[PDB]
């Protein structure tokens, strides 16, 4: 008739030998059909052997049908251990604080284990709510091989896909704490990530190492912020300052309800499940507790208990669990590390909804940001340097300022105009200067030179000019689409292998080009003999190269096709012309440098063909490019 | 001074304990005993998990073990009876090495992070299957797995192997364990074309699998079976089908060889370890230590990298999961309802034993693996020809210029001969037809062809609201499914490409212009650029060229001049130039050059522009195209295409006129 259940509870820690004994169990809600019989025991420090031995020891003949575990400890592992016993016993066990409350691997379905910590998924959701509240859209995840990874990655993925906002996941990192590193492999990866908001997931101990490493990497500082799940903060009583300040994490509150109140919740859940199971089958839940022998008969029947126990309510409070065994929605608190060692609350979060206290700045163009300095070099007609009128003191008309370290020089021309239209269309402002070392980029042995150097050194974002295009430079830097038809070409007065050898022809023939050019490099790559022969015929400058052609002492000149065509059109006398139809091999066009895959990039490209799209380029061609010669047409 | 470094183990019997201690002593004798010594501790398996875990914490860890070895018990209880130790040692990060646990669930570092083994899991067996699949060239298979960490892991591993290749999920089939009747799922399996099967399950489940499979006669020839070691063994062996292919791991049964070797590796690992400094002894006893052992992960790291390739068990190296690498299996066959070694597998390469191959049912050798295609075409003269079948009689014995009889097939298509337009039975013979039948001999498929009702191949058209209707023409039939595959001379372009999958090009050609020789500078012709009402330039509206004109902005002005005086079909377009009605004609070369040869009164000029290729259309969803391209390439390499173009492009009379 009288149905008195048998129950046991344990507290570890409590910062006391003579830890508060039997504070609770006092009859409450006695109306529940089964009355609890309680045996309380405490043990000071946790061990797999101590815990296993003791719990089995309490099992004895005693036949307890339920267990609640609680700890002062920060230890992750404990929950799993007790869970293992549960798997073996089929005796329900749950825990109200600390490590047992700390998350664990997905529980075996047959097994019965419960935790008063929040669900991993739930926690990830709260982390997302926190980021959304501060509107931190862009973030990355650092994780470790500890259990719940990929349940976490998946949960974040699910939570993220649904939202309208254009948030960015930058990187996800999985590093095994096992195979501990000489390589600082974690340092080597962590160094890579550029993202402002970082979610970390690991064991309490692991967070320390990852954080020391982050401190070496420089990831804890200045604008980057870190957000953490329950596990790292754990108890929150003890905090190695290896953790950076401003670290943001969620945890269950001690203040709202003290540990004995929580234990009362556990007991209430066990006896309520017993009462409901009673109501359904009028059957005593009591079972033989002894682990050493085979599990007692009809304990196999116990599965339904779990089925009953998942959602339980008392005191107007819901204990409802999730299939994993975490409670569906325990109340949760948003916590931050206040300066020094303080864990000071920031937010409260419950059920569906979250509320946070601080307004702004916790702990400039909306469309786009930063500034771009540009480098160029002077070449006619395209980029022309002129000396500004000293009386005026500053540049006039179309001329835009450019500085050369050695004095203000005034640049105007094709690159200046194309750049100007582009700047007008994409709507950004820019600084223009002149290159010093090596003009257009030049390679001596291992190292690059020229504007490309300033593009690589990040002293220039984009390089503009008469610069030709080639595979190497396209490899190192992204190039704009070609605006003009150009390339290598010949200019002379008036594949045959006549170029290949001079010596075949008895009189000495002559042809040359400007050194450190894309033309000369291309020549050396494909045709060696021509380079080795032409080094003697190389000329200082295009005006001087022209001096070698014009006054005699040189037959043919070779150079960029656009320049040679404009020069074809413009000459003091029509003494100079192009080769054939001026149809050029190595068909190319003038491009524009950018850094790498990250750049305004495509936005530029569109702007460019819009320029031809409105037909401006034809006008600009007639004005700047068109020469008077080629007059007999 | 000597230092005694303990090791610990759980083994089946006291004799094996003696074997363990003996191997340990061999390790001590053969490595410096002055610097360090190794000591051995071990215990028999206990009836429950708990007695054993208690044994580890009390009987073993009190001896300060640097590592633990574990073996499967004499009578397996449930499965993964060495589950507890991996957890128990794991708390302190003490490395554990299993001898007999081929179980896959230990491969995840997350749950068991201290676990290493001298045997590969059942999942790793897939390495064989991929190699097996590799040799026989069956890319199409079916996978049957039980539902659990084991089966799903096997699936993940095999699929990961396939991921390097184009991912191959020909089909995958999941069933849940303990289910006596599986019939429906196999009924679903038969529908899948691929005739080769691979399965992983427990012995009891496998009995049910073979039992259900035999009912539907899937054990028959034309079907192949590949399986795990567990499947061939036990009660499953009794109900097993003939000709099955099977696997057995070498020395899987023996703990002792693995003992000698594992301990050898442990010794090498330790001696390599103590070369390092800042070492700490493992915790003394379970009691009083809540903290991990900092050395343990390092011990794991060296031990995973520990080489010593010479061993009693075979080559030793460890994968990332701590699972063994380069293990050897012996392939097994069911000949005369008995197990025989057809071959043996060691390292990354299979080895073929002298024994004859067996396949299920009767085969001396039978590697067989893997129902209608509606094909559509258009009337294009070079690659397709149309003549009606004479009366009821079918096709002419007409012969190619190289002596061969011309092949031919029946095609239902639009006829303009009758005043109304009936879909008319016709005979069609072509380059594309010879290609199609070439495929048909190569490919399992059978073909029935009917020409599309519309003379046009296809173009987007009709109504404004939403997006309404669909591109008129054979392409439209492809999306509609009127024909599942399109064989014709179709240029390949992105606008179409998003809608459908495209076969690798059989031909490479570009647009060009036909003008009579007998008295156009470029794709860009000033004469085009200088259009004239007096000088016509003609094309077909809705021809893909027109799509080039409409889609492209850069020449968008030039389109309109072409739009004027358009012709409906290819024959009329060639005729206009021949009739001299139109001074110039613009079309892709492959259709045009053959005609250029055919008359020589007319000539092609300039450089092929809009350089493109001709390919066979299929829906992205249909996997047969994957083979088609694969076949197309195979047809290119041998010069099959070159000889076909050589046959169908006559080249007989014409030259550069000037």
């Amino acid at each position: 008739k009288h149905p008195n259940m048998d129950i046991a509870v344990i507290l570890v820690g409590t910062t006391e030998e003579v830890a508060i004994k039997d504070v609770h169990e006092k009859d409450d809600f006695h109306h529940l059909p089964v009355t609890p019989r309680v045996e309380l025991v405490t043990m000071q420090e946790s061990d797999p052997k101590s815990i296993i031995t003791r719990i089995c020891d309490l099992m004895s003949d005693k036949k307890v049908q339920g267990v609640v575990f609680g700890d002062d400890t920060d230890q992750e592992a404990i929950a799993q251990i007790l869970d293992f016993i549960s798997v073996q016993t089929l005796t329900p066990i749950l825990g109200i604080h600390g490590g047992s409350s700390m998350i664990m691997a997905d529980k075996e379905e047959a097994s019965m284990f419960f935790q008063f910590g929040p669900s991993i998924e739930q926690q990830a959701s709260v982390m997302l709510n926190i980021m959304e509240e501060y509107d931190w859209y862009i973030f990355s995840i650092v994780t470790t091989y500890f259990p719940g990874y990929q349940d976490f990655e998946n949960k974040v993925r699910s939570t993220i896909e649904n939202s309208f906002v254009g948030w960015e996941l930058e990187e996800v990192i999985h590093l095994d704490m096992s195979l501990d590193d000489i390589d600082s492999k974690i340092q080597n990866q962590l160094k890579k990530l550029q993202s402002p908001v970082i979610l970390l997931y690991c064991t309490k101990e692991e967070a320390t190492y990852i954080f020391e490493v982050a401190h070496s990497v420089g990831l804890t500082g200045y604008g980057f912020t870190w957000i953490v799940p329950s596990l790292v903060a754990g108890d929150t009583d003890t905090v190695p300052d290896e953790f950076p300040t401003g670290l943001i994490s969620v945890s269950y509150d001690e203040w709202d309800y003290d540990l004995p109140a929580r234990v009362r919740d556990g007991i209430a859940i066990i006896t309520t499940a017993a009462s409901t199971m009673l109501s359904e089958h009028n059957s005593i839940p009591q079972s033989k507790s002894s682990c050493n022998n085979i599990q007692e008969s009809r304990v196999y029947e116990a599965h339904m208990l779990k089925r009953y126990l998942i959602n339980v309510t008392f005191e107007g409070r819901d204990l409802s669990f999730s299939e994993d065994g975490y409670q569906m929605h325990p109340k949760l608190v948003i916590i931050l590390l206040n300066q020094e060692r303080k864990w000071e609350r920031v937010g409260k979060y419950k059920d569906r909804s979250l509320k946070m206290w601080p307004v702004f700045d916790l702990y400039s163009e909306e469309h786009k940001d930063e500034h771009l300095s540009i480098v160029t070099l002077e070449e006619a007609p395209f980029v022309i340097v002129e000396d500004v009128d000293p009386l005026s003191g500053t540049c006039m008309r179309n001329t835009v300022p450019c500085r050369k370290q050695i004095i203000k020089r005034c640049c105007k021309g094709f690159c200046i105009d194309i750049l100007k239209k582009i700047a007008k269309t994409v709507k950004f402002t820019y600084d223009l200067y002149l290159v010093t070392n090596g003009k257009h980029g030049k390679k001596i042995n291992g190292v690059w030179n020229g504007m490309i150097g300033e593009v690589v050194t990040k002293r220039a974002y984009m390089a503009v000019g008469s610069l030709t295009i080639n595979e190497e430079r396209s490899e190192v830097v992204d190039f704009s689409v070609p605006f003009i038809e150009t390339g290598i070409s010949v200019m002379v007065s008036r594949s045959d292998k006549k170029f290949q050898r001079p010596n075949d022809f008895s009189p000495a023939f002559r042809f040359g080009t400007v050194p450190n050019g894309s033309t000369e490099r291309n020549i050396r790559n494909n045709y060696l003999e021509m380079h080795s022969y032409m080094v003697k015929f190389n000329q200082r400058s295009v005006q001087d190269a022209l001096l070698s052609l014009k006054s005699g002492k040189l037959d043919a000149f070779i150079y960029d096709a656009a320049v040679l065509n404009y020069m074809a059109g413009r000459d003091e006398g029509c003494k100079l012309v192009t080769i054939g139809s001026g149809k050029v091999f190595a068909t190319t066009g003038y491009g524009i440098a950018i850094q790498k895959d990250s750049g305004w990039k495509r936005q530029v490209d569109l702007a460019i063909l819009q320029l031809f799209g409105d037909g401006e380029m034809e006008e600009l061609e007639a004005l700047w490019l068109t020469g008077i010669c080629h007059n007999e047409k | 001074d000597p230092k005694i470094v303990n090791i610990g183990a759980v083994l089946s019997t006291k004799k094996h304990e003696q074997i363990f201690r003996e191997a340990v002593n061999q390790a001590n004798f053969f490595h410096f005993t002055r610097k360090i010594q190794l000591n051995a501790t071990s215990v028999t398996h206990r009836p429950n998990a708990i007695q054993m875990a208690l044994s580890v914490c009390e009987d073993l860890i009190s001896s300060q073990v640097y590592a633990i070895l574990v073996s499967h018990p004499p009578a397996p209880t449930d499965h993964l009876t060495p589950t507890p130790i991996s957890y128990t040692a794991g708390f302190y990060r003490i490395p554990v090495i299993g001898l007999t646990t081929r179980m896959s669930i230990y491969s995840d570092k997350s749950i068991h992070l201290s676990f290493l083994r001298t045997v590969p899991p059942y999942s790793h067996q897939a390495l064989v299957w991929f190699e097996m699949m590799r040799l026989f060239n069956w890319n199409h298979v079916i996978l049957i797995v039980s539902d659990d960490h084991e089966g799903r892991a096997a699936q993940k591993k095999l699929e990961t192997l396939l991921e390097e290749k184009e991912s191959k999920a020909d089909k995958v089939l999941q069933f849940e364990p303990g289910t006596k009747n599986l019939t429906a799922l196999l009924l679903e399996a038969k529908e899948l074309e691929a005739r080769v099967i691979i399965l992983s399950a427990s012995e009891d489940d496998a009995t049910a699998v073979y039992k259900s499979a035999a009912m539907l006669d899937m054990t028959g020839a034309g079907y192949v079976w590949l399986v795990g070691e567990r499947e061939i063994s036990g009660s499953a062996l009794r109900y097993a089908p003939d000709g099955i292919i099977g696997l057995q791991l070498i020395n899987g049964k023996n703990e002792s060889a693995h003992i000698s070797d594992a301990v050898a590796v442990v010794a090498q690992a330790i001696h390599e370890l103590f070369e390092m400094e800042q070492i700490t002894d493992p915790p003394r006893g379970c009691v009083g230590n809540t903290n991990i052992w900092k050395t343990g992960p390092l011990f794991k790291r060296v031990l995973m990298s520990s080489k010593y390739p010479d061993g009693v068990t075979g080559r030793i190296e460890f994968n990332e999961d701590g699972d063994r690498k380069f293990a050897q299996y012996s392939i097994m066959n069911l000949q005369n309802r008995k197990l025989v070694q057809v071959g043996i597998f060691d390292g990354s390469y299979i080895i073929q034993n002298d024994r004859k191959i067996i396949w299920p049912g009767g085969e001396t050798e039978r590697p067989q693996g893997y129902t209608r295609l509606k094909i559509v075409t258009i009337h294009q003269e070079p690659f397709v020809y149309v003549r009606p079948t004479t009366s009821d009689g079918t096709c002419r014995e007409e012969y190619t210029i190289n002596g061969d009889p011309i092949k031919k097939v029946i095609c239902n298509g639009p006829d303009e001969t009758i005043p109304g337009r009936p879909t008319v039975p016709q005979c069609c013979y072509g380059f594309c037809v010879d290609l199609l039948i070439k495929l048909a001999r190569e490919m399992d498929f059978t073909y029935e062809v009917h020409l599309v009702a519309d003379g046009k191949f296809g173009t987007q058209e009709r109504v404004n609201n939403s997006n309404a209707a669909a591109w008129n023409g054979m392409m439209g039939e492809l999306l509609s499914g009127q024909a599942d595959m399109i064989v014709a001379p179709l240029t390949i372009n992105n606008e179409r490409a998003q809608y459908i999958e495209f076969s690798k090009p059989f031909k490479y050609q570009g647009l060009t212009i036909l003008v009579k020789k007998e008295i156009i500078t470029g794709i860009n012709d000033p004469r085009l650029r200088n259009p004239s009402d007096k000088f016509i330039y003609a094309t077909v509206k809705q021809s893909s060229v027109d799509i080039y004109f409409r889609r492209q902005v850069e020449l968008s002005t030039m389109y309109r001049h072409m739009e004027k005086h358009n012709y409906e079909s290819a024959a009329e377009a060639i005729q206009a130039v021949r009739d001299n009605k139109l001074h110039a004609f613009i079309w892709d070369s492959a259709v045009l050059e053959f005609e250029a040869s055919q008359k020589c009164d007319l000539v092609t000029t300039g450089e092929l522009f809009f350089r493109s290729g001709f390919g066979i259309g299929m829906r992205k969803d249909s996997p047969w195209k994957q083979e088609v391209s694969l076949n197309i390439l195979k047809s290119h390499e041998n010069g099959f295409m070159e000889e076909l173009d050589k046959t169908w492009v006559r080249y007989q009379e014409c030259d550069s006129r000037s």
